[PDB]
């Protein structure tokens, strides 16, 4: 009866429309950045969006991730410059998480994204 | 269609005790995260409490926790409020609200508006006074 | 007839209409967050919301700033908890922009917000 | 769409020269930033270049930086895009589109699609052949 816990690593399926212009959209798997007090207690979690039309990284905000491995339909990219504060109701199904090395590269390229490195 | 019906409010002295209801219909129950929110006179909406949509996960506000709890009874479509160790402040409007999803529910530290959820019932009073 | 130069730390009028639940929308106040070479080139900005709906910082993911110093309608709290990658169709004008202590302030809060503090 | 219409396409010769026309239409041209996007017979949508609503402000892709040059004559509602340095990697039906904005007007670094933009126009075609 209870709710699976949100945790900052996961990838859920999570309805980001209605979007304009260049902005992420429709309904598509995105990765739980926010820390995990604010994932556990909070109404909004952040997101970082994923997309298949590429699927090698364009710069070093993108992280790549296999789809065997991550359950997805085809090799897609982790975008760093797309990201944005969801409301959890937003959110549909857990689709897998990912692993400590990937999360990794996801800290690294928020840190660029967002300008936080040092210096 | 849709439509949540709170009952239940009334008057009690200080120190009393009262259990809230609302009841659904029109949309699934089942599928939604409820709230309490109650508001004051002049006041704006202040979150009381949160139950997720399948019962086992539950939030409330540092003001009630310990005095108030909530639960649901998605067999029967509706949503309670137990109120223990009432106090003169909690006299208000108590609204509940709905909003959908698996993994709503939570706490909420800002101030709420309507706009916020996606349901909310009619209120029902509470007035907890010895005069 | 150039462009008028976007940089961390600006602040801007946005359209984020329209949001859904407890995503804060309307037009209103924004910084931007994103990196300089990311807000020359890219179509996209990263912004974070502000509120004026409330007046203290409360929580360490949230931001104070001045209503005089900065221009705004009244003293509001930058939300770091609220943000969002925006079209640059969506900015409208520019507000004014961020001291570099006030900078400070919301690297830290992001670093909590996002989870991103080396803690061990 | 009819906002937006391309003309000045048709076959050339490698190295040689081509100025394509976009005029525009039912919306308010110099408040738009204005692209060029092209398609290759059976590639996707490539970004190709950019100018800012004012035209003080352009962007190219890295494959046609220094052979194109876009600009924009705001009075008579017209966006060009000047092709010199003609390459066959260049044949391809040229599309104009329109996002609005001030601030709009940016380098595009992924593939894009037409629900992208405000005003999406109807093409022209560009070949380059020996
Ligand atoms: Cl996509
Ligand atoms: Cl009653
Ligand atoms: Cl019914
Ligand atoms: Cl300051």
């Amino acid at each position: 009866h209870s709710q699976d816990p949100i945790r900052r690593g996961d990838v859920y399926l999570a309805d980001l429309s209605p979007v304009q212009g260049s902005e992420q959209g429709g309904v598509r798997p995105v990765v739980i950045i926010q820390n995990d007090t604010g994932n556990k207690y909070s109404p909004t979690v952040i997101v970082a969006a994923i997309t298949g039309r590429i699927n090698k990284a364009k710069i070093p905000t993108h992280v790549e991730i296999e789809k065997k491995k991550y359950k997805l339909d085809k090799d897609s990219v982790i975008l760093l410059e797309q990201i944005r504060t969801l409301d959890k109701k937003r959110l549909k199904e857990k689709l897998t998480y990912l692993s400590d090395d990937k999360m990794k590269e996801v800290d690294n390229a928020l840190m660029i994204s967002l300008g936080l490195n040092a210096v | 269609q849709v439509q949540l019906q709170e009952s239940g409010g009334g008057l009690v002295q200080p120190g009393g005790s009262l259990r809230l209801s609302c009841a659904a219909s029109g949309f699934t129950f089942s599928s939604y995260a409820m709230s309490w929110v109650r508001q004051a006179p002049g006041k704006g909406l202040e979150w009381v409490s949160d139950i997720n949509s399948g019962g086992g996960s539950t939030y409330y506000a540092d003001s009630v926790k310990g005095r108030f709890t909530i639960s649901r009874d998605n067999a029967k479509n509706t949503l309670y409020l137990q109120m223990n160790s009432l106090k003169p402040e909690d006299t208000a409007v108590y609204y509940c609200a709905a909003k959908e999803g698996p993994y709503s529910g939570s706490y909420y530290y800002m101030p709420v508006f309507r706009d916020e959820y996606d349901y909310w019932g009619q209120g029902t009073q509470v007035t907890v006074s010895s005069h």
